[PDB]
């Protein structure tokens, strides 16, 4: 499909969201976390703002 | 006959009302039963006799499990029917008390590693 | 339709040597049972 | 013939760089949501040459069909791409590429192909604003 | 004929084993609207589509009764 | 043609139609007059103006034929002037008023044979195949036209005969009562030519009021019907009060001085006798028909009377005609079309086997 | 007059290109027809059954859009009534399905694989469309290319 | 037709007038892609 | 009303383009005139698929 291209184009989307996420997140606990997601929902393309608002409820737990 | 006098037919058998009396419930139906007129998943009978007999002893009506053991028999024996998962999935969807978790328990073959 | 004639009642007359569904078609009447007929 | 059907592949990499570039957090909201509403165009490029290919495995492609199919999405690559080049030059950000797209969508009004192209733009970039 | 009555027989009997089912699980439904949902489900249907309506209209029977 | 070519008179009161099937419009229109020395044998035009030494006959005065040696003149005259065709490559619709009667019917084929020689021929109820024009084959029809009158009702294709209503109205009503009130209310007149063109003014021009009381009250206050009419001979003729009493007779009949029933009494009468079964099926399409659309403002008091007539629970569904003065005409060239009327249609055969009678039987 | 109105139905439906003898055959054809009816439920019930088969061929929001509009027409009974008896005989992009790159806060259900690959059959349909014309342009004209000369051409007739 | 649709479609001076008209030439000239692709096929 | 009649003429020539009839706007008119007088529809169907059967005949 253009060796499988239309599949792979949501892919790298997820991806490359939390190639942030699981970089700047290693040994938090307690509220810098909840700092540490309070400005990777912050973005314009609603992918990745809805992404990490489904990470922030599950931390808000 | 027809599917779609045949939820009219429903309609009326539930609601005591006739079908020049209500258009709101049948145009509610023609809403929910529509893209749904085959099952999205695929059939395990087995499972849902076993669902009857989870069912049943969760009740502790354990004696009309084993007679049900007898009357899915019969179901095999007389063979009439090609829809045995349908019916009884949807026997088992209307379940009332004569007088928990289900969210560990299986669930029907969704198709989500098969394209539809 | 089909379900509208299913709710009659299936005759007797069981056979024994019908295990696979015997309701009944009559093992050969009597001929003076039959009469009216069966006499002219 | 192939320098012909050439334009719309420098009409694509120009483009495709651009949605990596200003979709990050330094070019603000608004470029974010343009670049998506971009992407999902580059999208379809995608979707139109995997159904060429398709008919090409099966003995059923010539360079006149291709050439012929491939003339309309020329076009619409065409207008992104100078769009592209336009916010990238004036280095814009913010309102300055919503004055850019409110200027570009009354410049188009004898076509409705590249009119509704910037029209779309538009509406996905004024709902971060 | 013959095999034109055996199948009418041959149905009422897996239907009324299918209703003594229906009733040791005491559903609220009959025979009448059992007719109907046994001949919705040979065309095929959804079960979760149906059991939709039907947990709707047996709350709707009494907002209306 | 393929067949041969069906023909169609229409023998009317005011005025004869004769033509060929296959158009909507007729082939010729004459006067029914009939001048009898007081020519020698012409019917039309001629005889009308040369009525100074031919004295006045009608073969059809009545709306029905009421005189057979003038009706058999006036039908050899349509034979030869009229078409001069080949008759017995013409099969011919006749058509009379509602409810042809057998002896009538019996007279009318026994001469079509010899002073025609139809080879096949046809005989009709007018008011069903007036309503077979008017796009439905059941319904109720007031048919009132220049003359006579009847509220038919019919169901199953053809009319049902017990609840029929027949009803003396006619044009000839009119017109004396358009003498009698234009010499009663004070002018000097008694000519028949000012009778005639007064008379087409009251067709045309004249006020069928919707109601008595809202009319009544408007001029009473100030005269707004009106209107000055200006002729080519310098006719002058004006008031609106004459013109509010002139069609008001119909309204509430004892108004004239004539007992039978008025509109709303007559269809009433005639709705109310025919089954209630079938009241509401027939209630469904209810018909205008006749020749007094020649004002189109009889029609408004007419649907208001016929909603005021039935209950609520079932409303008004009245069809409204925006033609219906051809009627009569344009019924008879619908209804020859058809295949399966074909089959109704007699023969000279028959005819001769059983007797005229049979006139009656296969053709009803 | 009603009786009019069926010539201007004859009008309509045979346009002018002999033709002043084929209108009143056809004229005799639009009353022929109307009285054998006459002489042998609600109005929007019937609107959903036909509904109902729309759902289950798919394409949700034309069966969205048909039950739309009675709702306000009931918010000319007659004529919608000859409309579901003149039913099927005669003649008959969107990024917001299966991309995700748009809207605000998108739905999350994870990715989609079953959609998209019914979002190239939308193109695939077009494309066996546009080939089917090209088939039915080179076989009119194939079939003039090819024949025993002047049988097409009534000039073998002059 | 061919070079003159394109350039006045990048020329401005040419009016927004003159870009819908080459608008409708680009359209026609689609179409007469067609024909040389039937027969394409055919040699 | 007449503001209403036009609105409600637009609206009634959706419902009979998706419904598949046989109608454009011109025998539209003509079917919504027709159907003014007082005729019932269910014969109006069969007439006018003769009409275009009959007109198949000649072509």
């Amino acid at each position: 499909l253009r060796r499988l291209l239309v599949w792979t184009y949501d892919p790298k989307i997820r991806l490359k969201t939390l190639a942030a996420l699981v970089d700047h997140c290693q040994g938090r606990k307690g509220g810098e976390l909840a700092s540490a997601v309070h400005a990777y929902t912050k973005t314009g393309d609603p992918y990745m703002r809805s992404l990490v608002q489904h990470i922030l409820s599950l931390v808000s737990h | 006959k027809s599917p779609n006098v045949l939820l009219q037919n429903l309609c009326c058998r539930i609601l005591g009302r006739s079908e020049a009396d209500v258009a709101q419930q049948f145009q509610y139906a023609v809403r929910v039963i529509g893209s749904n007129f085959a099952p999205t998943v695929e059939r395990d009978e087995f499972l849902v006799a076993e669902k009857i007999k989870k069912e049943l002893i969760r009740q502790r009506r354990e004696a009309d499990a084993a007679l049900f053991s007898e009357l899915h028999r019969k179901l095999h024996s007389q063979g009439v029917l090609k829809n045995k998962w349908s019916i009884l999935y949807l026997l088992l969807s209307l379940s009332e008390d004569p007088r928990s978790y289900a969210t560990l328990f299986a669930q029907a073959l969704p198709r989500d590693a098969h394209s539809t | 339709l089909w379900e509208a004639a299913l709710t009659y009642e299936a005759s007797k007359r069981r056979c024994w040597e019908r295990v696979g569904c015997p309701p009944g078609h009559r093992e050969e009447p009597y001929l003076t049972e039959a009469g009216r007929d069966a006499f002219d | 013939l192939v320098h012909r059907i050439l334009p719309v592949a420098a009409s694509y990499s120009a483009v495709t760089r651009f949605i990596e570039e200003k979709s990050s957090f330094e070019y603000g909201q608004v470029n974010h949501a343009l670049a998506a509403a971009m992407r999902t165009l580059v999208k379809e490029h995608l979707i139109l040459v995997s159904q060429l290919e398709q008919l090409h495995r099966q003995g059923l492609l010539s360079l006149q069909k291709l050439w012929f199919y491939i003339q309309p999405a020329m076009r619409t690559m065409d207008i992104l791409a100078s769009l592209a080049t336009s916010v990238d030059k004036g280095e814009c950000l913010g309102g300055s590429t919503l004055s850019l797209l409110h200027d570009r969508s009354f410049s188009y009004t004898g076509d409705s192909q590249a009119q509704e192209l910037c029209l779309y733009l538009t509406k996905a970039a004024s709902a971060p604003y | 004929a013959a095999a034109a009555a055996a199948n009418l027989n041959a149905v009422r009997e897996t239907m009324d084993v299918l209703l003594e089912i229906s009733r040791i699980l005491n559903t609220g439904l009959d025979m009448e609207t059992l007719s109907i949902c046994v001949r919705l489900c040979e065309q095929g249907i959804n079960p979760e589509a149906l059991s939709s309506v039907i947990k709707e209209l047996r709350k709707a029977t009494e907002a209306l009764k | 043609d393929d067949d041969i070519a069906a023909l169609v008179v229409d023998n009317g009161s005011g005025m004869c139609k004769a033509g060929f099937a296959g158009d909507d419009a007729p082939r010729a229109v004459f006067p029914s007059i009939v001048g009898r020395p007081r020519k020698d044998s012409y019917v039309g035009d001629e005889a009308q103006s040369k009525r100074g030494i031919l004295t006045l006959k009608y073969p059809i005065e009545h709306g029905i034929v009421t005189n057979w040696d003038d009706m058999e003149k006036i039908w050899h005259h349509t034979f030869y002037n009229e078409l001069r065709v080949a008759p017995e490559e013409h099969p011919v619709l006749l058509t009379e008023a509602p409810l042809n009667p057998k002896a009538n019917r019996e007279k009318m084929t026994q001469i079509m044979f010899e002073t025609f020689n139809t080879p096949a021929m046809y005989v009709a109820i007018q008011a069903v195949l007036s309503l077979y024009a008017s796009g439905r084959t059941t319904g109720i029809v007031m048919d009132s036209g220049d003359g006579v009158t009847h509220t038919v009702p019919i169901y199953e294709g053809y009319a049902l005969p017990h609840a029929i209503l027949r009803l003396d109205l006619a044009g000839r009503d009119l017109t004396d009562y358009l003498m009698k009130i234009l010499t009663e209310r004070g002018y000097s007149f008694t000519t028949t030519a000012e009778r005639e063109i007064v008379r087409d003014i009251k067709e045309k021009l004249c006020y069928v009021a919707l109601d008595f009381e809202q009319e009544m009250a408007t001029a009473a206050s100030s005269s707004s019907l009106e209107k000055s009419y200006e002729l080519p001979d310098g006719q002058v003729i004006t008031i609106g009060n004459e013109r509010f009493r002139c069609p008001e007779a119909l309204f509430q009949p004892s108004f004239l001085g004539m007992e039978s029933c008025g509109i709303h009494e007559t269809t009433f009468n005639s709705i109310m006798k025919c089954d209630v079964d079938i009241r509401k099926d027939l209630y469904a399409n209810t018909v205008l028909s006749g020749g007094t659309t020649m004002y189109p403002g009889i029609a408004d008091r007419m649907q208001k009377e016929i909603t005021a007539l039935a209950p609520s629970t079932m409303k008004i569904k009245i069809i409204a005609p925006p033609e219906r003065k051809y009627s009569v005409w344009i019924g008879g060239s619908i209804l020859a079309s058809l295949s399966t009327f074909q089959q109704m249609w007699i023969s000279k055969q028959e005819y001769d086997e059983s007797g005229p009678s049979i006139v009656h039987r296969k053709c009803f | 007059s009603i009786t009019q109105l069926f010539d201007d139905l004859c009008e309509a439906l045979l346009p002018a290109a002999n033709r002043k003898r084929a209108k009143r055959s056809l004229k005799k054809v639009a009353y022929n027809a109307l009285f054998t009816n006459l002489f042998q439920l609600p109005a929007r019930n019937k609107i959903l059954m036909l509904s109902f088969d729309l759902r289950v061929g798919g394409l949700g929001p034309k069966a969205d859009r048909l039950e739309e509009l009675v709702e306000e027409l009931e918010a000319v009974g007659s004529v919608l009534d000859l409309l579901v008896q003149l039913a099927g005989s005669g003649p008959p992009r969107d990024y917001f399905l299966n991309n995700k790159h748009v809207g605000r806060n998108v739905p999350y259900s994870g990715y989609d694989c079953d959609d998209l690959s019914v979002f190239e059959m939308d193109v695939q349909s077009l494309i066996s469309r546009e080939e089917c014309l090209c088939h039915s342009m080179i076989q009119e004209t194939l079939q003039v290319m090819e024949a025993a000369p002047g049988t097409g051409l009534p000039t073998v007739g002059l | 037709i061919r070079r003159y649709t394109d350039q006045r479609s990048l020329d401005r001076s040419f009016g927004l007038v003159g870009q819908s008209f080459c608008a409708a030439l680009h359209q026609e000239l689609r179409e007469y892609y067609r024909l040389l692709s039937v027969l394409h096929s055919q040699l």
